[PDB]
């Protein structure tokens, strides 16, 4: 969940 | 889109910083503090790594679950193999931190360490008898964040690893080795990503198993990415 | 000393038969009964891997304790290289024996199984999607047995190889035997060191197989599901 | 020792 939020950051 | 040399640009120019470890940390080394220094730098070092792979020529232009999937099986492999980059001028020491020197002495403090250290101490000495360049080194994190996870989902990522390949060979043949010596040192370099994926395996059951000891701290997305595998 | 093709013809003269596994097992397929199937097999080609060992040019000229180290070492990755090489024709299917072709879904009747024989499975499905020749496989196998030991540093023992020079030169002189039979196929120059490359990657796809079976036929010994015979738990052994 | 043995 984590990774999947950093990923999409700007 | 890009040449070989546009290549190695992009990847030199997006090189995670060397982080810094605790500046007063328990003056006997124990398993937990010993653990507990190396967990907290992993985990602040993946936040740079997510962020390194962005900038990976093609990363981005995989999907969002690929992109979840590669880090997921290379994290550790990534991280290993910039340890034992950074640790090439120092001979018997691995150079976690600038402030964090420790040898196979040193390691003994935690079950099951010293095995995995002599295995990162070798791999760097093999590199410094390869005299690997720094544009060498970025190519082979590049392979590895891309291959390490292929075969467990295929086209696209293949294409990416040939050029990469192309790269490689691009810096041996400007470098002056003959043909003969390029594919000879091409193999010597993918031999030891097999060493590194090794590693990487016995690391992430050591992790697994310092869990149960309950030494790992509550590092969320180290825990995450050691989820993964499990 | 020998040439390029007196290394092919060499390790193709050594190559170990196919084994078989037991004519008539029980029919609906058990946890146990499978287990059973596989070690037996896999304790009936570690003999004949031993002997194939000893004739891989260079491998004698090792002493004994670096010959046992490497054996240990690799012996689980040239196992499985050798069953996804006789599972190139079948797609979907794991040829195990000749007698013994099982399917993905078969996989299932052992517990965190079909893991591995997906991953397998790919590595057999790449295999065939590049044209595998028998030349570059005996190579490949080769590769395995001498460079899976070098830098490792086994857990029952803390010690790694001591004639690191010498593997090192019987490894480039593999990588010269695979870059001509890459230019005997009419490759290209660029071709040759591309595909070069997606043959030793694999080779990482191999030790991570290795390893993740290791660790299940450990977990498999543990819970009583399959005794293990003697040559076969001293190979394990020398892992943990 | 088996392998040890073989090897012999
Ligand atoms: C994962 C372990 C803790 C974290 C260690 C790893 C060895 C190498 C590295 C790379 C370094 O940059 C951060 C720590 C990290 C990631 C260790 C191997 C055993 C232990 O579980
Ligand atoms: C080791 C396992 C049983 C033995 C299996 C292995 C997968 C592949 C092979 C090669 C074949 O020639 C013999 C069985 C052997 C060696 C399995 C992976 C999980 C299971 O524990």
């Amino acid at each position: 969940k984590i990774l999947h939020r950093l990923l999409q950051d700007s | 889109s890009l040449t070989a040399d546009q290549m190695v640009s992009a990847l030199l120019d997006a090189e995670p910083p060397i982080l810094y470890s605790e500046y007063d940390p328990t003056r006997p080394f124990s398993e937990a503090s010993m653990m507990g220094l190396l967990t907290n730098l992993a985990d602040r070092e993946l936040v740079h790594m997510i962020n390194w792979a962005k900038r990976v020529p093609g990363f981005v232009d995989l999907t969002l679950h690929d992109q979840v999937h590669l880090l997921e099986c290379a994290w550790l492999e990534i991280l290993m193999i910039g340890l034992v980059w950074r640790s090439m001028e120092h001979p018997g020491k691995l150079l976690f931190a600038p402030n964090l020197l420790l040898d196979r002495n040193q390691g003994k403090c935690v079950e099951g360490m010293v095995e995995i250290f002599d295995m990162l101490l070798a791999t760097s000495s093999r590199f410094r008898m390869m005299n690997l360049q720094g544009e060498e080194f970025v190519c082979l994190k590049s392979i590895i964040l891309l291959n390490s996870g292929v075969y467990t989902f295929k086209d696209h990522i293949h294409r990416v690893l040939d050029k990469i390949t192309d790269t490689l060979i691009h810096l041996m043949a400007k470098a002056g080795l003959t043909l003969q010596q390029q594919h000879q040192r091409l193999a010597q370099l993918l031999l030891i990503l097999s060493h590194i994926r090794h590693m990487s395996n016995k690391g992430m059951e050591h992790l697994y198993s310092m869990k149960c000891k309950n030494v790992v701290p509550l590092y969320d997305l180290l825990l995450e990415m050691l989820d993964a595998h499990r």
